[PDB]
């Protein structure tokens, strides 16, 4: 088994409703998006043209972030994703420079300390962020999802790596990525590239598909089909 | 012990903008963790655009109110910290009541206004009924800063005083006056969800100043100037005539066959048989005849084989072709007569109504009014509502022809200057809900200055906002999406539904609901204190639908109030319309009421003009301007030249260019204003939102955690910017700060920038130092306060001149 997932740019809209999932979905920190993108503006006034790619990990076949990691927290599991066993992990960072895509992110700072400012910005009037924490009952943020914490910790540790886990958590259950759920078009759709009547085999073999950085070698499990923008008229 | 998968979710509706998608919120633990589309509706499915998500950090703002606080600073102004202390819901109320019953005592409740932003469909109660028992006229919604203009085509074209669905899935020519509608507009949702697909079998056209979003995703970019849009709609109709393309099944053909519409030359009107249409060759004759593709490139610059080129391709499209107007094309001081020339093209390729097209929202037994109060007016309100409005609306030169009447429309924005000037008369109360002005309207320094000189004031509010700085007393509003019982609509993919809100979370905070707990209350403190018409209106009319028995408290009286709504959908057999509904608990469980398809061409024949017919000569406008130009004893053409169009005698009731309204010393002010919405804005309400800022640079051309105005390169190098260059822009009437983006999807001479930050209150993340020095730069201060006064909208486009410089 070798899970993967195909975009559709053409369906694609640019609009990062699937990186605003990532985030409900596993509590990353501010600024840590898992799910993110890569826009680029190509040509001068009028001939402009203006492309998204959405990201994020590829879970590859030969992945650098595995090979590189010295207590091996970093590792393939039997659907041929790529995980991490957080406790394992002793911040050395080398996964995040090994990977070709940038697409692994440090705890630099213990998550969600914003929160704990008990600050008001009107005195016994408006609320605070430590205010709200106590009132919701949540740990770290009031908008922390706890069924993150099935398979990786809800709240990651200072000094760990993280990145994109596939919603493994969600594929425990029989369900959906967040970011698959989440997009309008249903552009992105997920399965098992070893299984030949899989719609994502099938979709790759009705369209010429594009990878990034194929020449890294990593054989990345993202494909891309048809393009975000239509060939120009008049 | 796996917890995923083992929360609940809730219906209910999203207010993020007027697509007011019905939702799902999935709750575990007590808190709202998720958001999507609830796949019960029929318009939208589970598809959502990405403001869905940014709900949670609304609900979950720090920064909102939990109790009623009243200033202690009696000083009002922008330079004033009104010192906010705490009160209860009780004193509040005495407060306000007593202010109020002060004004009927001294027979001046027309003294009396409320001011509407966003709201639900219960609004009634709060926004007219409470008002005008009071005694007073000034009951002020926003629709004057959001559309107005827009709807001045579709009505006085085809009588349609609202917005249209736009048929994507079926069309074959796609043409967008400045919409952009994988972004904004109104079904983001359904139309993100269909978009790419529909490039598959419709050549679609972009036309906006900047390079969109949909503009990126099109077969055409065209980057008009500001304010001359009507130059290509009207150039597209001409060569539509020239070229024999029109549709010929809705509009009709020549009597002998032959077409004789030859560039430049009259054509006699008793030659052409119109069958849907009215004015075609009267048309032609005062205008159309003349408004060539060399006339229109000469003053666009767009290559006359592309205008010609795109009218045939409509041609061969018809009737499966639809045409897009937004706020940018229309919101203009002179934009009635683009709306009215981009929208007769919807008439001319037979859209209108059609497969592919576009037309308006199906019909539902939903009922949009409590019911009558004139039982419970009494002498002082009966006189009181007769008054002027305060925001001078019939006026010889504030026509607002909603609806074809004399001072039938809002003018919103122009309250604050009625106020300011205390004319027609003083405001001594108000109260408002869900709104913004001083952040949301053109020059919103002057509703600083008018709410600075009310006497009493009540804003209910989640958020200190720019707005309720100026406030005397604060009510926290329940939030709408999360602690609200409400009901919406929505229209798109050829139906329309109702949607439910309801309480997905245990209420946070000591707030209530803005539409109906707190009117409820009011008028329970209203009574105690000697005017108790409110509270016997509300007790007596507002009844259970099942039970015939009025609410028992404010928890109760908040369900009852949409209860009292919907009965037609759940309570009766709704199946003439759409769904069958079983029982209230049905209706609340699914969440959503789902119309039946659309039949199309049903309004053909039948619409609610002047002539029954598609008016490309708009006898039902010549009607509404010769009533208003009665009542001033002038003549039509003294009503355009006081209002400030250029045209006169026949032109005023046909498509015709108008030269778009510039302010400023062009020497001095050399760039033009492209003001756009940020695709992650909730209106004027995620500016406190971290999430917004993490990803802003969705916004094509923008940048993560920065406000930035987009220059094209060739203005950058001649002003000296880079990017990241701390700039200020200036306009004849303000300025703002913010930083330097070079782009080349700005169109030359133009500086494109989204409205949504520059607040200086609202929360922490929103302001850089909360109460005084904004994050950000507020566009509205650049924008003059300037008005299409035909419809009584504000003008955000075209006339904006601006200059920039480092620091
Ligand atoms: N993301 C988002 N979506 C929304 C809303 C929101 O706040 N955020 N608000 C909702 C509401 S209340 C409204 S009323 C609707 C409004 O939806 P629309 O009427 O479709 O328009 P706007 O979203 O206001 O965007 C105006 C666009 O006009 C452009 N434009 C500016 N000047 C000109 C001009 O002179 N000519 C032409 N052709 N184009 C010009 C700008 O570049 C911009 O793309 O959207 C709703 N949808
Ligand atoms: N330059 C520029 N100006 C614009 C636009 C633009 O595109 N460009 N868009 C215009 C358009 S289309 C519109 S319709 C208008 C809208 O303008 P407004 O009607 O004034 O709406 P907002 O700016 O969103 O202000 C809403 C306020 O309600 C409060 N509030 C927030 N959440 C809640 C809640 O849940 N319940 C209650 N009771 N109150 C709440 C906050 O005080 C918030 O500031 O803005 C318009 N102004
Ligand atoms: S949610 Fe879908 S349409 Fe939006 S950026 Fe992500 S993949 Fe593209
Ligand atoms: S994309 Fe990067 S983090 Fe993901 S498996 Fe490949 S090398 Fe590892
Ligand atoms: S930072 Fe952690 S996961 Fe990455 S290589 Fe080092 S130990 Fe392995
Ligand atoms: S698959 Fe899950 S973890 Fe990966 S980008 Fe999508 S939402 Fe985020
Ligand atoms: S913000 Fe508007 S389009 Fe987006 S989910 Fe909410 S109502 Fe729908
Ligand atoms: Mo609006
Ligand atoms: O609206
Ligand atoms: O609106």
């Amino acid at each position: 088994m070798r899970l993967g997932m195909v975009i559709d740019l053409q369906k694609c809209v640019g609009c990062g409703g699937c990186s605003l999932a990532c985030k409900t979905e596993n509590n990353t920190n501010d600024g840590i998006h898992w799910s993110h993108h890569i826009a680029t503006t190509e040509g001068t006034f009028p001939d402009v043209k203006y492309t998204y790619i959405p990201t994020l990990c590829n879970h590859c076949d030969d992945a650098p972030c595995v090979k590189v990691c010295p207590t091996g927290a970093m590792h393939k599991d039997k659907r041929g994703l790529t995980l991490q066993n957080n406790d394992e992990c002793i911040g050395c960072k080398k996964c995040m420079n090994a990977c070709p895509y940038g697409v692994i992110s440090f705890n630099a700072a213990t998550p969600h300390r914003r929160w704990q400012d008990d600050s008001e910005v009107v005195a016994n009037g408006t609320v605070s962020p430590l205010m709200l924490l106590k009132r919701t009952g949540a740990t770290a943020t009031p908008n922390e999802n706890p069924e993150r914490g099935d398979t990786y910790p809800m709240i990651r540790p200072k000094r760990t790596t993280e990145k994109c886990t596939f919603c493994d958590h969600r594929l425990d259950k029989g369900l959906n990525p967040a970011c698959v759920d989440a997009c309008p078009s249903e552009a992105r759709v997920i399965g098992d590239l070893d299984d030949p009547q899989s719609k994502v085999s099938q979709l790759i073999k009705l369209h010429k598909p594009m990878q990034l950085k194929p020449e890294a070698g990593t054989g990345p499990r993202v494909f891309y089909i048809r393009s975000f923008g239509v060939k120009t008229a008049y | 012990l796996r917890r995923t998968g083992v929360g609940e979710w809730l219906a209910t509706t999203c207010q993020g903008c007027t697509s007011w998608c019905a939702k799902q919120i999935y709750v575990m633990d007590g808190r709202a963790l998720k958001v999507r589309g609830n796949p019960n509706s029929g318009v939208h499915g589970m598809s959502s655009c990405p403001r869905q998500h940014l709900s949670l950090q609304q609900v979950y703002d720090p920064d909102r109110l939990r109790t009623p606080m009243m200033r202690t600073n009696p000083k009002k102004g922008r330079d004033q910290d009104p010192k906010f202390v705490p009160i209860s819901w009780d004193k509040a109320l005495d407060m306000l009541a007593d202010k109020i019953i002060a004004l009927r005592v001294a027979n001046e409740p027309h003294k009396y206004a409320l001011l509407r932003g966003r709201y639900s469909h219960i609004n009634d109660l709060l926004y007219k009924k409470m008002t005008n028992l009071i005694g007073s006229p000034n009951n002020i919604s926003h629709s004057s800063v959001c559309a107005e203009a827009h709807k001045m085509g579709p009505y006085y074209l085809d009588g349609n005083w609202g917005y249209n669905q736009y048929d994507v899935k079926n069309a074959k020519f796609i043409l967008s006056f400045g919409a952009d509608p994988i972004a904004s507009n109104r079904q983001v949702s359904f139309y993100s969800q269909t978009w790419g697909d529909s490039l598959d079998h419709a050549k679609v056209v972009v036309v906006d100043p900047r390079l969109s979003a949909s503009a990126a995703k099109a077969h055409k970019w065209i980057p008009i100037e500001p304010g001359q849009d009507s130059v290509l709609a009207l150039a597209i109709a001409h060569v539509a005539l020239v070229e024999g393309v029109w549709h010929k099944p809705f509009v009709g053909d020549f009597i002998e066959g032959k077409n004789l519409f030859k560039a430049g030359k009259t054509v006699s009107v008793e030659s052409f048989k119109e069958t849907h249409t009215y004015g075609l060759v009267e048309w032609w004759n005062q205008a159309l005849k003349d408004y060539t593709p060399e006339w229109a490139s000469k003053i666009t610059g767009i290559d006359p084989k592309t205008i010609i080129a795109i009218a045939k391709d409509m041609g061969a499209a018809a009737p499966a072709v639809q045409v897009w107007t937004s706020r940018g094309a229309v919101m203009q001081a002179r934009g009635t007569y683009t709306s009215i020339s981009c929208h007769a093209l919807n008439g001319l390729f037979g859209g209108i109504d059609s497969k592919g097209g576009l037309f308006p929202g199906n019909k539902t037994p939903l009922l949009k009014e409590y019911p009558e109060a004139k039982a419970y007016m009494d002498e002082i309100a009966a006189k009181g509502v007769k008054k002027e409005k305060i925001d001078q609306r019939g006026r010889l030169e504030f026509p607002a022809l909603a609806k074809g009447k004399s001072g039938g429309g809002v003018i919103t924005a122009n309250a604050a200057n009625g106020i300011r000037n205390q004319d027609p008369y003083e405001i001594k109360v108000m109260l408002a809900y869900f709104n913004n002005f001083n952040f949301s309207n053109p020059e919103g320094q002057r509703w600083d200055e008018a709410l600075s000189k009310v006497d009493f004031m009540a804003h209910i509010t989640t958020n200190v906002s720019e707005f309720s700085w100026f406030a005397d007393v604060l009510l926290p509003s329940s939030h709408h999406m999360f602690e609200k019982w409400g009901v919406l609509d929505s229209i798109g993919n050829g139906v329309a539904q109702i949607s439910i809100q309801q309480p997905s979370i245990k209420r946070l905070w000591d707030t209530r609901i803005d539409e109906s707990e707190i009117p409820y209350m009011l008028a329970k403190k209203l009574a105690d204190k000697g005017f108790d018409a409110p509270w016997r209106y509300i007790n007596e009319q507002i009844v259970d639908p099942e039970t015939g028995k009025p609410a028992a408290d404010e928890a109760e009286f908040a369900k009852l109030m949409v209860r009292y709504l919907t009965a037609p959908l759940w309570k009766e057999d709704a199946s003439k319309y759409g769904d069958k509904l079983s029982s209230w608990d049905e209706f609340v469980q699914k969440g959503v009421w789902n119309s039946s398809p659309y039949k199309l061409e049903a309004r053909w024949g039948k619409f609610k003009t002047e002539t029954t017919k598609f008016e490309f000569y708009s006898k039902t406008l010549e009607k509404a301007l010769q009533s208003h130009a009665d009542k001033h004893k002038v003549s039509i053409d003294e009503v355009m030249k006081a209002c400030d169009y250029q045209a006169r005698g026949h032109l005023a009731f046909i498509p015709h260019y108008e030269e778009p309204y510039r302010f400023g010393d062009e020497s001095e002010f050399p760039l033009l204003l492209v003001d756009q919405k940020s695709r992650l804005n909730k209106e004027g309400r995620t500016a406190n939102s971290p999430w917004y800022y993490e990803f802003k640079d969705v916004d094509p051309g923008d940048v993560a955690n920065e406000d930035v105005a987009k220059f094209n390169p060739i203005d950058g190098k001649k002003f000296g910017l880079k990017d990241g260059d701390e700039i200020r822009i200036t306009s004849p009437v303000g300025m703002l700060t913010c930083k330097a983006k070079l782009w080349e999807g700005v169109r030359p001479g133009t500086v494109a920038k989204c409205f949504g930050q520059g607040h200086w209150a609202y929360g922490r993340y929103a302001s850089a130092k909360f109460g005084v020095t904004p994050r950000g730069g507020s566009n509205n201060d650049l924008i003059a306060d300037r008005y299409d006064r035909l419809s009584g909208a504000s003008a955000f486009y075209g006339h904006i001149r601006v200059r920039v410089e480092k620091v």
